[PDB]
Protein backbone atom coordinates (compact mmCIF):
# COMPACT_ATOMS: atom_id res chain seq x y z
CA UNK A 1 0.00 0.00 0.00
CA UNK A 2 2.43 2.08 0.31
CA UNK A 3 6.38 3.10 -1.21
CA UNK A 4 9.93 3.70 -0.40
CA UNK A 5 11.99 5.31 -2.82
CA UNK A 6 15.90 4.70 -1.67
CA UNK A 7 18.78 6.02 -4.27
CA UNK A 8 21.88 3.35 -3.93
CA UNK A 9 25.78 3.45 -5.52
CA UNK A 10 27.77 1.94 -7.62
CA UNK A 11 31.31 1.96 -8.35
CA UNK A 12 32.76 1.06 -11.40
CA UNK A 13 36.38 1.31 -12.61
CA UNK A 14 36.51 2.24 -16.22
CA UNK A 15 40.42 2.96 -17.03
CA UNK A 16 43.82 3.42 -15.10
CA UNK A 17 46.84 5.33 -15.41
CA UNK A 18 48.57 4.93 -18.65
CA UNK A 19 52.19 3.70 -17.71
CA UNK A 20 55.05 3.54 -20.26
CA UNK A 21 58.20 2.01 -19.63
CA UNK A 22 61.46 2.99 -21.42
CA UNK A 23 64.09 0.09 -22.19
CA UNK A 24 67.32 1.37 -22.03
CA UNK A 25 67.10 3.44 -18.95
CA UNK A 26 65.59 1.61 -16.68
CA UNK A 27 67.80 -1.67 -17.46
CA UNK A 28 70.94 0.03 -17.55
CA UNK A 29 71.74 3.63 -17.46
CA UNK A 30 74.34 5.81 -19.10
CA UNK A 31 75.52 2.85 -20.73
CA UNK A 32 76.69 2.19 -24.15
CA UNK A 33 78.38 -1.57 -24.13
CA UNK A 34 75.45 -2.43 -21.92
CA UNK A 35 72.87 -1.45 -24.66
CA UNK A 36 75.25 -3.30 -27.28
CA UNK A 37 74.96 -6.54 -25.71
CA UNK A 38 71.42 -5.27 -24.66
CA UNK A 39 70.59 -4.88 -28.64
CA UNK A 40 72.42 -8.61 -29.42
CA UNK A 41 70.18 -10.48 -26.70
CA UNK A 42 67.56 -9.61 -28.76
CA UNK A 43 64.17 -7.52 -29.84
CA UNK A 44 62.21 -7.91 -26.68
CA UNK A 45 62.20 -4.17 -26.33
CA UNK A 46 60.05 -3.79 -29.37
CA UNK A 47 57.41 -6.09 -28.53
CA UNK A 48 57.29 -4.39 -24.98
CA UNK A 49 56.93 -1.17 -26.29
CA UNK B 1 60.38 6.57 -32.56
CA UNK B 2 62.98 6.20 -29.59
CA UNK B 3 64.38 7.61 -26.28
CA UNK B 4 66.85 10.94 -26.32
CA UNK B 5 70.13 11.50 -23.88
CA UNK B 6 72.30 14.19 -22.77
CA UNK B 7 75.62 12.98 -23.23
CA UNK B 8 78.79 14.18 -20.67
CA UNK B 9 81.07 16.43 -21.39
CA UNK B 10 84.21 15.70 -19.02
CA UNK B 11 85.11 13.26 -16.00
CA UNK B 12 85.84 14.72 -12.87
CA UNK B 13 88.32 12.73 -10.26
CA UNK B 14 87.79 13.41 -6.88
CA UNK B 15 90.48 11.32 -5.16
CA UNK B 16 91.51 11.63 -1.22
CA UNK B 17 94.63 13.93 -1.34
CA UNK B 18 96.99 11.09 -0.18
CA UNK B 19 100.43 11.56 -1.13
CA UNK B 20 102.82 9.34 1.07
CA UNK B 21 103.97 6.17 -0.62
CA UNK B 22 102.99 2.85 0.37
CA UNK B 23 105.76 0.42 2.05
CA UNK B 24 106.21 -1.67 -0.76
CA UNK B 25 109.66 -2.83 -0.19
CA UNK B 26 109.22 -4.12 2.95
CA UNK B 27 106.78 -6.35 1.64
CA UNK B 28 108.11 -7.14 -1.65
CA UNK B 29 111.76 -6.76 -1.03
CA UNK B 30 111.98 -8.28 2.15
CA UNK B 31 115.26 -10.03 3.08
CA UNK B 32 113.49 -13.65 3.93
CA UNK B 33 109.79 -14.59 4.44
CA UNK B 34 107.69 -16.48 6.52
CA UNK B 35 105.81 -20.25 6.60
CA UNK B 36 102.72 -21.18 5.64
CA UNK B 37 102.29 -22.01 9.20
CA UNK B 38 103.49 -18.75 10.55
CA UNK B 39 102.46 -16.44 7.53
CA UNK B 40 102.47 -12.94 8.53
CA UNK B 41 99.95 -10.26 8.00
CA UNK B 42 100.70 -6.64 6.92
CA UNK B 43 97.83 -3.84 7.12
CA UNK B 44 98.98 -1.29 4.74
CA UNK B 45 96.71 1.83 4.62
CA UNK B 46 97.16 6.07 4.27
CA UNK B 47 99.03 5.35 1.42
CA UNK B 48 99.38 5.30 -2.59
CA UNK B 49 100.08 2.43 -4.26
CA UNK B 50 101.31 2.80 -7.43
Amino acid sequence: TNFTISVTTEILPVSMTKTSVDCTMYICGDSTECSNLLLQYGSFCTQLK
Amino acid sequence: TSNFRVQPTESIVRFPNITNLCPFDEVFNATRFASVYAWNRKRISNCVAD
